[PDB]
């Protein structure tokens, strides 16, 4: 009942670090 | 560093399209390797990653079969039409309520043309366009809202 | 929440730190 | 020795001009093809139908179909419309405001469009809501088996005046 | 039901600046 | 091996096409925002992929629809997700749609040089709507058939052809099967030619003028 | 109480528009919530609870007169396959909040259809259902998904009897047009008081109405108030309201994978963006 | 029929986005042209 | 103090390599969606069918349908199967040759394929025609009301080795 | 009134657009021939226009289609104009292009400068045909009927995934209402994308290398 | 008259196109107005006129319902698809069937790689091809026509 | 006979096949052929031929042996709405060509599907059928539009009895294997000549077959030819066979329409054309 | 029944028409 | 066949006639 | 029913040369 | 279902056509060139 967790929390990380490695990768705002 | 190539504002050519407003892709960072190739698919992955974690997450149901004889309780269009639901159903003028909706189309296409009373970008430089933008997205996002309460509670939202 | 916010903070640090060790490791052999 | 500008255009006037015609002619039936097929080209008003949209059989109504005789049946141009020995019209269960079947309240006798609270009499005229204007009307008399509906002209025998819907 | 609303908004809010900053940081962390 | 580029190169000018490519310039002006329209034409690929993927299955029929739907979900393989996927990038297309339009407008994008790409762009905003609501309906459903029995009404107030639209919308007087008909032609044949010639429009315009000016 | 839902409507509790036919003899309206986890994993234990508040230190009428309090009493309507998860799978914390409650199914077979009450409201103003989801590997035709799930709940007595004729926990309207006279309160040595008053004048008339004791009075002497009128006052302080949820019946692999991907996702990105800085580098070369 | 989860994400969305516009509409306000505008 | 053309196509290979294993992993439910999902994943063989792909009562069978009992039912994968106390098998009337139905002719005891004229016996096994190849054949018992069907794995009892379709 | 022309002329440069078109001449070599393309064309936007006109009243299944297309001949205002005309333009296509193709050949047309340009119209005729062929079925009378259920067994030769193959056009085992269903998807969707990617191909390299040279 | 320009082989892009067997729209009659804009709505308002005659004078049949359990006698493809159906049924082998098949367009992808061994147009300038051309077109047609005959009368076509 | 496909399949002569039910009785297959016109108008009376060609100086088997000729007939079926012409309203010139005909209607309603037969294969080579064209304008459920037509004719004795017994016009095989012994030859007072084999040897075996009088002899004496095998000779000279065709109820608005449009083409042609040469005209004066 | 048959002459003068008027058009072949 | 010949001819006939006496109309007034 | 065809075949066949033809009068009595 | 119109219009274009196409392949293997090639 907490790999549903982990499964909410995927979601989060990838929005989180997409939007990191676009401005990382465009130096980027 | 990053990578940068000014403006050449020795070239005629490069000179009249800044004129007519127009040679922006002419310099800054050269657009390809190190955008359409290395950041385009990070944004499009980015994009369909987050689409199929929401899928999975989240995923569709099956409702219950139409019934033209018994009329839901509970019965909304999807959130991107409820203002324009708000307004069809708060307005006891049907043909009013029409011509509203039919204006935010219409109306969005006029925006070129009046605030081509200047050239201004920026919002800043522009305080009138501005607050006539947030005044109406304001408006926008209140009967949105507005169309989740009942008829009655709807305009005040229940407040006033 | 709370169990929510230890995963993420892990999950995001875990990836944050591949990310870091890559340039170094990918910086410091010249690669970079 | 040359034609001028005039003339050219006039030219042009007879041969776009006529390739306009082939064109029109050409989008005519096409455009009626879209307009669909009309209910019923004979009369004004068919026979009802239940669920299904079949026949509803005049006995095995009256026989057991709910108490009260107030039913939903499949009426004129596909509204559902209520049914009330039976009653002379039927009552059209569209609200007037946007448009959802208003259900039958046995214990208080008036109409109820849940979607924004306005209701309506015994009769079909409304007595509030945001519902600006009258249920609909409708002959119901029968034919040898089921029933047979016909659009309602003569004037609202509940208004006063003509009908919003004639 | 309506928990998740503003779960939802919140962290799509907030996310942003952790990525945002998140980015910043490797910028740092880099050398821009 | 041979130079595929020379083979190529020879008769189309491959070369002429790679140029026009590595010669744009992305300026300083332009931060992440002016991703969502990318990402709003993202959204719609993934709409394609899946709408395509769905017609394989689907049937657009008063009789079958909802078990159509039903059996995408249930029997066919990742149905669930692929059905999943194209409401959710249906309600982001939208969403990503509106935060472009947010952009545009604070960054007076639309503007002289540039109405007709606003114009063109208003439409696929209107095109993009009609496809969400013809969507809705296809299952079949209790909520998207009501819905469907409520909007079409609507036309019907327009003074000398308001009941002619609302006909031609819905294949006759009241909501049936003529109209799940219509709205699956509208919603797998009509929208996405119309939303493929305006976007077309909307690139080419936007190729031909370069992004708009920094602020 | 829910029991008459199955008398009336044995086939089920709720009509094709959702209403709930709770509604038919509770006219009124109070709010009224169900929560259950966003999802939930195959043959699992878990939590869902309804809540059906009101004013604790508020009472209404009884049927004789009294003023007693209220009792409530639900009918929530679970998804195909699921059902009250088995005495012994239920943890001694959780088995404690559910307290003595008779989940009752809707008709034998609809066990995810559950009737409950009427319990006291005091203790009960929320009602904890030990549910146990299904499982797609053994039970070939329940799927992974989302589905719907329905709660009517109600506070107080009612209006209407299965009988038919009213109560006394609401109003009385009066009988004819015209004026009253006299008002008399019998009380017959076993059916308690009933208010009686009587109308006239004009074209005829002399029917009376018989009010039982309970409602107040808000009508003087002398008025001639017309047929149908507000003559009572309205007892009533309870009320029956619905709420709707949905759960996600999950499969662990289905987010197992997700995560793989969008682990691969992610890590693809990265090496995007690692790669862009190695041309940065090559091309600071090329700026001299 | 609503939908918290998205609902949320919408508002969430919309002024995170109207926000760091207006962010970058000012940034520029101030520290603006170089290059020869 | 530049990465030579060697390292810069490593990092290729690390970045569109695992970009390929995104778009795999994207693609792979795609295909595999539109598989279409297989017919009876428990056993091999299902029950018989008829005209409306329904079920075939056992006693309306035998008791009306035709003389000398060799009807036509839709039997394994769909494939219209005759039907002749009943028999053990059934034959597969899909002529081996380009798959037409083959009407049976009780006036010569032989089957023909009228596309392109092959004919088999009263058993499946041909005798002529462009047919290289026998009609099919299948378990028919019975299994309370009606029929059950099932794949027919055993050596072909009228050809002497394996079947061509086992 | 206030010159449209120079209105677009400011933005687009219409008139780079118009040079472009009154710049080509056409050699004298060119017969009347050289419009089989063109001709070809036409029965296709023919095709377009009626095709469309039908799925507002064509139900792609088992229990309808035939009904359907009854309807469509009978009921609907020209519907019986409109379906014959779908049916002799798709006859008229396909032969014009033949033709079209034999112009190509016996005038060298497909050499050197344009062996893409050929390439494309062979898969240009593949996919003509197929459109044919699925359209062929829909009615799901008796003729149309049988000859899916040939066509549809003859991939099951093929080695390794001659079955996949036929399995994935058929929707399964036997032809059935998934069969009709993919052909729909098909004859409605896939098949006119296609076609229109290829054709689009065809003409812009047509309109790159201009037409070939004479005899 | 007609309007003619002649090539100009004084512009070294012109013979660059030439040379590469490609600079043939730029000279002969003008495209524009001569051709795009009045014969070629001709051509195309025959097209559909011919088409719409043929549709009003021999409109399309129903045939009957769909039968699983009876097969047609009378099944033929469309006219295109005879030969291809001949070839398939007439061939013992499925496998060397579908091969034969495929080898049709496969065959037509080659045609511009053999041929182009010479740079000839003209087929009189070409016999071998004109003459592989004419075979097949006959060997074509035949099997076409085949298609209509019983399998048996099939190939000879009832003649030896 | 026509009639007999009308007792043994009542409901209709076409099988969901196209195979029409004579050619269950009648085995040989001779040619046969169907010719109306392309178009017809409504209401009108056209004129639908069959042909049933047979080698006119030929002969048969008759029934008891004799050598008479043969016989036509046909089952023809017109499309809904279609039927024989009403005797006032065929024109002389065709009601001579049509002959003493009896169309005969496969069931009481089936007007559009018409039996005709026997008659005598020396006139009836081609049967005139006079047929009246449908009238959409006044039966509001026949349309305009392309049918069907089907046609099954025959010449010649069949090959068996509805009954269900053999004939005489056909082959008789050998009982069983092995090897024959007598052949003679009865003729009881009535029932005609009935040569008589036997068969024998092996595995013990004494069945005979007899067989009618009129088929050939192509067997000798003393041989052993297995059992099911060509002993008698094909007498068959007749023969079965079908046509399909089709015809358009048209209606002549729908041509003279495209007659208006077919002009209005031509003449934007010409407009088209001779405005191509005003501007060459014009272009001329550009030259110099 | 002779409207039927200008109208099958109607399909072959607009076939023939459109050639002529092309030849003509572009004084061609 | 006979009928359909008289129509053709008279058809085209009468058509070639618009042709040739638009042309010459057309022409001898300066329209070409 | 195949008389319609020969019957097809000649005249899409030969009305091309009247067609022709009847282009190539037009273009004598016009003077090309 | 076989189709004598369509398969007639078939054959007279196909050869009308396979024949003006050689027509014109010869009348300009004869008075060819001009212009320059
Ligand atoms: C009418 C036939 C009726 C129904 C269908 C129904 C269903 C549910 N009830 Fe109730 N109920 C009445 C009517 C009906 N109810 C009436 C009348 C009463 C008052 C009777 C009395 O006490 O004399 C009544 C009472 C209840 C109660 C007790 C309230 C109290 O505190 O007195 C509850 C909890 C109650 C609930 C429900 C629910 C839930 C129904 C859903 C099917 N009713
Ligand atoms: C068998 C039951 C049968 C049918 C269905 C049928 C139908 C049509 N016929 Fe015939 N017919 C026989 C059988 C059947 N026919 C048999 C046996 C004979 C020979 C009888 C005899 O003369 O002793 C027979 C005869 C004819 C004839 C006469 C031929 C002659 O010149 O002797 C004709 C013209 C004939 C035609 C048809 C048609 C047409 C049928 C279509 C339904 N049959
Ligand atoms: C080359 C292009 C096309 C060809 C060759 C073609 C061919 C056909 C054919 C042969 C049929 C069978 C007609 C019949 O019933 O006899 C058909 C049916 C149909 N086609 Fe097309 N078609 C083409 C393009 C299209 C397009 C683009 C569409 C959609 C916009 C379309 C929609 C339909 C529909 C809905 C039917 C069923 C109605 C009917 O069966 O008559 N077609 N098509």
């Amino acid at each position: 009942m907490e790999i549903d967790v982990l499964g909410w929390v995927a979601l989060l990380v990838v929005f989180t670090w997409s939007i990191a490695m676009v401005v990382w990768g465009r130096n980027g705002l | 560093m990053a990578t940068l190539k000014k403006p050449d504002l020795s070239d005629p050519k490069l000179r009249a399209k800044l004129a007519k407003g127009m040679g922006h892709n002419y310099y800054g960072e050269p657009a390809w390797p190190n955008d359409l190739l290395y950041v385009f698919p990070v944004v499009i992955m980015g994009t369909f990653a987050c689409i199929v974690a929401l899928s999975v997450l989240d995923p569709a149901m099956v409702g219950e079969p139409a019934d033209p004889f018994a009329t839901p309780l509970e019965i909304l269009p999807e959130w991107y039409l409820y203002p324009v639901f708000q307004i069809l159903r708060s307005v006891p003028n049907k043909l009013l309520g029409v011509l509203l909706m039919a204006s935010v189309p219409l109306g969005l296409i006029l925006v070129p043309f009046i605030e081509n009373v200047n050239k201004f970008q920026n919002p800043f430089r522009r305080p009138v366009a501005t607050t006539i933008f947030l005044f109406g997205t304001l408006v926008t996002i209140w009967l949105g809202i507005g169309a989740t309460f009942p008829l009655d509670k709807t305009l005040t939202l229940g407040l006033f | 929440m709370i169990l929510g916010a230890v995963f993420y903070i892990v999950f995001i640090a875990l990836f944050f730190g591949i990310a870091v060790g890559i340039i170094f490791a990918i910086k410091s052999i010249k690669l970079i | 020795d040359v034609p001028d500008m005039g003339r050219r255009q006039f030219m042009n006037l007879l041969a776009f001009g006529t390739v306009t015609g082939v064109a029109l002619g050409a989008l005519y039936p096409l455009v009626k093809y879209f307009i669909p097929p009309s209910g019923g080209a004979v009369g004004g008003g068919t026979t009802a139908k239940d669920k299904l949209g079949n026949n509803v059989k005049v006995s095995k109504f009256l026989e057991s179909h709910n108490a009260g005789d107030r039913v939903l049946v499949q009426g004129l141009k596909g509204d559902p419309t209520y049914i009330v020995a039976i009653r002379d019209y039927g009552i059209n269960a569209v609200c007037t405001h946007l448009g959802c079947v208003v259900p039958w309240n046995a214990a208080e006798n008036k109409f109820k469009c849940p979607c924004h609270g306005s209701q309506y009499d015994e009769t079909g005229k409304v007595i509030r809501g945001p519902a600006p204007l009258s249920l609909a009307l409708c002959h119901a008399t029968v034919q040898d088996d089921n029933i047979v509906l016909t659009p309602w002209t003569e004037t609202d025998f509940r208004t006063g005046e003509k009908p919003w819907w004639v | 039901m309506t928990e998740e609303m503003l779960y939802a908004a919140l962290l799509s809010f907030g996310l942003i600046f952790v990525g945002w900053g998140l980015g910043v940081l490797l910028l740092k962390i880099q050398g821009a | 091996m041979a130079n595929v580029y020379d083979w190529f190169q020879e008769r189309l000018e491959i070369q002429a096409l790679a140029d026009d490519v590595t010669s744009k310039y992305v300026p300083p002006h332009v931060n992440i925002f002016y991703c969502l329209g990318g990402i709003t034409l993202t959204c719609f690929l993934i709409q394609f992929a899946t709408g395509f993927a769905m017609t394989f299955y689907y049937k657009p029929t008063v009789t079958e629809a909802y078990a159509s739907v039903q059996y995408i979900m249930n029997e066919v393989s990742f149905g669930w997700l692929i059905r999943s996927i194209h409401r959710w990038s249906a309600s982001m297309m939208v969403l990503m749609m509106i935060l472009h339009v947010f952009r545009v407008y604070l960054t007076g994008g639309f503007k002289k040089p540039r109405e007709l790409t606003w114009i063109s762009g208003v439409i696929l905003a209107v095109i993009t709507v009609s496809f969400g609501v013809t969507g809705y309906s296809l299952p079949w459903d209790q909520v998207g058939y009501w819905a469907v029995k409520i909007v079409s009404g609507v036309p019907e107030a327009i003074p000398v052809v308001g009941v002619l639209i609302s006909d031609l919308l819905r294949g006759g007087s009241s909501v049936g099967q003529a109209t799940l008909t219509r709205y699956y032609s509208a919603h797998t044949f009509v929208l996405p030619w119309l939303i493929a010639v305006f976007m077309l429009l909307h690139f080419l315009m936007i190729r031909k003028q370069g992004i708009s000016g920094p602020l | 109480y829910p029991f008459w839902a199955q008398q009336t409507y044995p086939p089920t509790p709720r009509e094709p528009t959702g209403r709930i036919v709770c509604a038919n003899c509770h006219l009124a309206a109070k709010p009224a919530e169900v929560e259950v986890p966003q999802s939930v994993l195959p043959d699992t234990v878990f939590k869902a609870v309804v809540k059906i508040p009101y004013d604790t230190k508020l009472q209404q009428v009884a049927a004789d007169g009294s003023k007693v309090g209220l009792n409530v009493g639900a009918v929530l309507m679970l998804p195909e396959g699921f059902k009250i998860a088995p005495e012994e799978r239920i943890p001694e914390e959780l088995k404690k909040e559910v307290g003595d409650v008779y989940f009752q199914p809707y008709k034998e077979g609809q066990d995810n259809v559950l009737l409950v009450g009427p319990l006291p409201g005091e203790q009960y103003q929320e009602i904890v259902f030990p549910v146990l989801s299904p499982n797609p590997t053994t039970d070939k035709n329940i799927h992974f998904g989302k589905y719907a799930i329905h709660l009517g709940a109600n506070r107080g007595r009612g209006q209407i009897y299965p009988t038919g004729e009213k109560s006394n926990n609401n109003v009385f309207t009066a009988s004819a047009t015209g004026t009253i006279t006299k008002i008399a309160k019998e009380e017959d040595e076993y059916g308690n008081v009933k208010y009686q008053v009587s109308i006239q004048t004009d074209s005829g008339k002399t029917v009376v109405d018989t009010i039982p004791a309970g409602p107040e009075l808000i009508v003087s002497e002398g008025q001639a108030v017309k047929a149908g009128e507000a003559l009572t006052n309205n007892p009533n302080v309870g009320g029956f309201g619905q709420d709707d949820t949905e759960i996600v019946l999950q499969d662990p692999n289905r987010v197992k994978w997700m995560i793989a991907f969008i682990c691969l996702v992610m890590l693809a990105q990265l090496m995007l963006i690692l790669k862009k800085k190695q041309v940065e580098k090559v091309q600071a070369a090329e700026m001299n | 029929m609503v939908e918290p989860l998205l609902d949320g994400l919408v508002l969430g969305l919309v002024f995170a986005t109207l926000g760091g516009l207006f962010y970058a509409a000012y940034q520029q306000y101030k520290r603006p042209n170089e290059l020869g505008g």
